[PDB]
């Protein structure tokens, strides 16, 4: 929490279906959904897919940030890679 | 996509840029009120106008938009509450007039100063000359000299753009986009609309007249009490029956009848419950006052201050170097940051407003969970209303008690206990009558249908036998009567004053009969009581799920006003205004021609 702020987070807005578990899309092509093609011209349901978040220093309680850590583990008859006293 | 669906794609986008840009300008005014400088001005403006633009290319885009095709109605009050646009096309004449002469008295009442007509040497600005008489000096030529030079020195500025403006306001007030400017001062609660909950103006104007019917004495001796210390200040001039001659005023135009109060004792021992020298002297500690706040809240549950709190959120005038109002604003910086802007120093103020503060901050919690379209106060009127509550409902013994500091065996002096009824009676049914007639006027006005010639005469013989005005000096037909005053020329709606209070009021009679009263609406107390804690606080914490109506009628019952605990005030202070001043009358006036 910067006296600034920061303006460097961001997520996704458009899509046409769900994805699946551990998948990822990188298009980034102006999002259409008109009968009418779009050629590239700003507006008309055609913009940019990031969002930025905009964080500021004195946010407030349910605003403030969390650094979210997740220590994921596979169950399945591999190696194992887990230890102990 | 429909139309539907793209704008809700476009609104996807805007409910961030809104907080964002809310929040940005949020921080501008934290930085207008906690310091000034001149750079300090030119950035708010420009943060300001930059928004704005945003919001006017946004309402651009909101024309483009059609709604005929769109099936949705919660999605439909979103789409609205985005669609609002407009006022980007009037001509450079018109808009001139309007506008112009809008700013145009505005930037004089900012800029100007009055002197005297026999001793212009004591001459001094609208500020301390007259609101020093108004708050301390009881002199018959002090007062006078206010009156009439003020008069005669504002209206001869102010007067002849005003009667063109008199023109200008009847076509405005046709011409601006809407049914009229009458019921565009009271616009924010225009309605055409649907859906079973059809209470509107002639609901409103006829409870009026029935208001007078039932509660109109305890605001007559009220009347009584102000304009008798003030004869009585200046004595033996007045017949009892009819109305008072006005050289005499008290204020400027009679916003509040506040302004006259001490002196007169039909009501007369000590005054209310004044505790500077008990705060000297026994100093109940502020720190647990505002645990007390806590406690009375955490036998419902809620939480206290934060560091941050501390820091952030002020709650006095700054005091220091720095040229700021002192006009208390109710505030928040969004993003949870509740923060304030009040002049409240440690007094009543600070316990029961405080309570109310801190209640914003809590109430805030209370929708904090809401849509970009929703957050907000459910209305300012409950602010005022619950803030009458807390005052009257904590600034009491039993609560003091109940915390264990004061003996449970008080006992009190009738005629200062008196005295304090007197007051709150005072406020509460003195709020409407003279704004009620200039709203008359304005709004057949505003619709057209006086014509350029019966305004003087009507409002004469709607000064002295109908209903009840008073003004010593003749304003002929020339003068603007029907607007003269800085904040209609600041769009300050008085009368959704009165609107919130019948609200209330009968939002009162449902809210603290589900409490159960034995009698009248006070004493309708939480403290340190569990079951009556649940069944006021989640009654009273519900959201804005629904629209309006479902929202007031759900939460706090009827639609109408009190008599029941107003009746069970009066029946009681009929008995004891008989055991000590039982002498009390009848009369309200609005039919007159006095100076002439």
């Amino acid at each position: 929490s910067k006296v600034g702020g920061n303006y460097n987070y961001l997520f996704r807005l458009f899509r046409k279906s769900n994805l699946k578990p551990f998948e990822r899309d990188i298009s980034t092509e102006i999002y259409q959904a008109g009968s009418t093609p779009c050629n590239g011209v700003e507006g008309f349901n055609c913009y940019f897919p990031l969002q930025s978040y905009g964080f500021q220093p004195t946010n407030g309680v349910g605003y403030q940030p969390y650094r979210v850590v997740v220590l994921s583990f596979e169950l399945l008859h591999a190696p194992a890679t887990v230890c102990g006293p | 996509s429909t139309t539907e669906d793209l704008a809700k794609t476009f609104l996807e986008k805007f409910n961030y840029e809104a907080e964002e840009l809310s929040y940005q300008n949020s921080l501008a005014s934290w930085n207008y009120n906690t310091n000034i400088t001149d750079e300090n001005i030119q950035k708010m403006n420009i943060a300001g106008a930059k928004w704005s633009a945003f919001y006017e290319e946004e309402s651009q885009h909101a024309k483009t938009y059609p709604l005929e095709e769109i099936q949705d109605p919660i999605i439909k009050r979103q789409l609205r509450a985005l669609q609002q646009s407009g006022s980007s096309v009037l001509s450079a004449d018109k808009r001139e007039r309007l506008n112009t002469i809008l700013n145009a008295m505005s930037t004089i009442y900012s800029t100007g100063k009055a002197c005297n007509p026999n001793n212009p040497q004591e001459c001094l600005l609208l500020e301390p000359g007259l609101d020093d008489i108004m708050e301390n000096s009881k002199d018959y030529n002090e007062r006078l000299w206010a009156w009439e030079g003020w008069r005669s020195e504002v209206g001869k500025q102010l007067r002849p753009l005003y009667e063109e403006y008199v023109a200008l306001k009847n076509e405005m007030a046709r011409a601006n986009n809407y049914e009229d400017y009458g019921d565009y001062w009271r616009g924010d609660y225009e309605e055409e609309w649907a859906d079973g909950y059809n209470y509107s103006r002639n609901q409103l104007i006829e409870d009026v007249e029935h208001t007078f019917t039932q509660i109109k004495p305890l605001y007559e001796h009220l009347h009584a009490y102000v304009r008798a210390k003030l004869m009585d200040a200046y004595p033996s001039r007045i017949s009892p029956t009819g109305c008072l001659p006005a050289h005499l005023l008290g204020d400027m135009w009679g916003r509040f009848w506040t302004n006259l109060y001490p002196l007169m004792v039909p009501f007369g021992q000590k005054p209310n419950i004044d505790v500077t020298d008990a705060m000297v002297n026994q100093s109940w500690d502020a720190r647990r006052i505002f645990k007390e706040a806590e406690k009375f809240f955490v036998s419902v549950g809620l939480p206290n201050m934060t560091e941050g709190f501390w820091q952030n959120s002020m709650l006095t005038e700054p005091g220091d170097n720095r040229k700021v109002v002192c006009h208390p604003t109710a505030w928040d910086l969004g993003k949870h940051d509740f923060r304030i802007k009040m002049c409240t120093k440690v007094t009543m103020d600070d316990f029961l407003t405080a309570h109310h503060e801190m209640g914003h901050i809590q109430y805030d919690m209370a929708y904090a969970a809401q849509p970009f379209l929703l957050r907000n106060g459910a209305n300012e009127g409950f602010h005022e209303a619950v803030g009458e509550i807390m005052s009257l409902s904590a600034a009491t013994p039993n609560h003091l008690k109940n915390i264990g500091l004061l003996p449970p065996d008080f006992s009190e002096d009738s005629e200062t206990d008196i005295n304090f009824l007197l007051k709150q009676a005072l406020t509460i049914v003195g709020t409407l009558p003279f704004t009620y007639m200039l709203e008359k006027w304005r709004w057949m006005v505003f619709k057209g249908e006086i014509p350029k010639e019966q305004w003087m005469q009507k409002w004469w013989e709607m000064k002295r036998d109908i209903v009840g005005v008073v003004e010593p000096l003749p304003h002929d037909e020339t003068y603007c009567d029907p607007a003269a005053l800085f904040h209609v020329a600041n769009d300050y709606s008085f009368i959704r004053y009165y609107t919130r209070t019948i609200y209330q009021f009968q939002f009162q009679e449902a809210l603290c009969q589900i409490a159960k009263h034995e009698g009248p609406l006070y004493k309708c107390d939480i403290s340190n009581s569990r079951e009556a804690g649940q069944k006021l606080h989640e009654m009273l914490s519900l959201g804005r799920s629904k629209p309006w109506t479902f929202a007031l009628e759900r939460v706090v019952g009827a639609k109408t006003m009190d008599v029941r605990p107003l009746l069970n005030y009066f029946e009681p202070l009929f008995t004891w205004l008989k055991e000590q001043n039982r002498n009390s009358f009848v009369g309200w006036n609005t039919d007159w021609s006095p100076y002439a």
